[PDB]
């Protein structure tokens, strides 16, 4: 067996009709001579390699973008309150709904992907990072509620706690409420 | 409790501006896109 | 596909920017935004069935769902912006002269009216 190559490459692409999801970047042909266990004589083989790239505009639009938007919205929801001096509400129902949505999304990414157990796809790492961020945000909101609950046990915060709380207060864009200033002055 | 009242008013008017702005944006987006597709659908149906 | 998506978007928009009263703290409207986005995901999910993995162009229905999702997302951020302005009151400093001047002259154009308690405080 011998290969017959074209002007544009090994595999002729002058009649190829464009695919919606894949793009051919090139072609290769390799003539081989392989000895197999059965026959005591060589076998002439032709290896035709086709390099095809995926068009990553549908997956980015339909999967990555809504997931990132939902993650950003949930992040803002976790760490924003209507006031500084009233008890915060639990943000765990918010975390669980965001995770239901993202499950729905990874569900629709398992359809157009196999049970790849050898490597971790880039989109898999993306979804893992988003889920981890949502979970740690839920835990951090619970931590803020706990720190607020510390106030009802009577004991004041330590000296260093208030010094750092006051000197990192201008860096992050937060300002002390009027009632706190009035209490301090009184 | 008058500074709180005034900032309540500013947020209340800001909410109404957002309600009008987003309603107009939604109406233009939904009707404008669909009527453009219907225009393309109609023209190439009755003129080809 | 298009009709329920437009209705859900319209219902959510009213939810973001309508409150039960002017002088009470607003509740967060982010779970409202996240539930609307779950529904619209369910809908775009049922539009991917009868459509291929078109990565060359953006279909008209894809531009439709993109705009609705963008409107809901910015609407969620705009709703959180209203809560931020209300928190400015608790910091003591009053709004500036121009802020209250424009807030009073764009107040008759958009159909809003000043509450009685604000009038009583102004007169007092
Ligand atoms: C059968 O095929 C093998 C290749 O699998 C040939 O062995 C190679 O021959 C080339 C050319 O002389 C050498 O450069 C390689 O070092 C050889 N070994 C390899 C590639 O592993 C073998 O010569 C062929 N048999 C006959 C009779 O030609």
């Amino acid at each position: 067996y011998f290969p017959r190559t074209f002007t544009n490459g090994p595999i002729g692409l002058a009649n190829f009709l464009e695919n919606d999801a894949w793009s051919v970047l090139g072609t290769k042909v390799n003539r081989e001579e392989k000895k197999y266990t059965c026959c005591p004589v060589n076998y002439t083989l032709l290896h035709y390699d086709v390099v095809i790239q995926r068009k990553p505009l549908y997956y980015v639009l339909n999967l990555i973008a809504p997931t990132a938007v939902i993650t950003f919205i949930s992040i803002i929801g976790f760490f924003t309150s209507s006031s500084v001096h009233d008890l915060r509400q639990e943000k765990i129902t918010l975390g669980i709904t965001t995770l239901l949505s993202m499950s729905i999304m990874i569900f629709m990414v398992s359809d157009k992907m196999p049970s790849t157990s050898t490597c971790v796809p880039l989109i898999a790492l993306f979804y893992t990072l988003m889920i981890t961020i949502i979970s740690v945000g839920t835990l951090a909101a619970s931590s803020v509620i706990f720190v607020q609950k510390l106030g009802s046990i009577g004991n004041p915060p330590a000296s260093k706690t208030m010094k750092w709380t006051h000197r990192i207060a201008p860096f992050v864009l937060i300002q002390m409420p009027l009632v706190m200033k009035q209490a301090y002055a009184k | 409790n008058i500074v709180e009242l005034e900032w309540d008013w500013v947020a209340a008017v800001l909410e109404r501006v957002f309600l009008i702005f987003f309603t107009i944006c939604f109406l233009f987006s939904a009707i404008g896109i669909n009527l453009y597709g219907w225009y393309i659908w109609y023209t190439e149906n009755h003129f080809l």
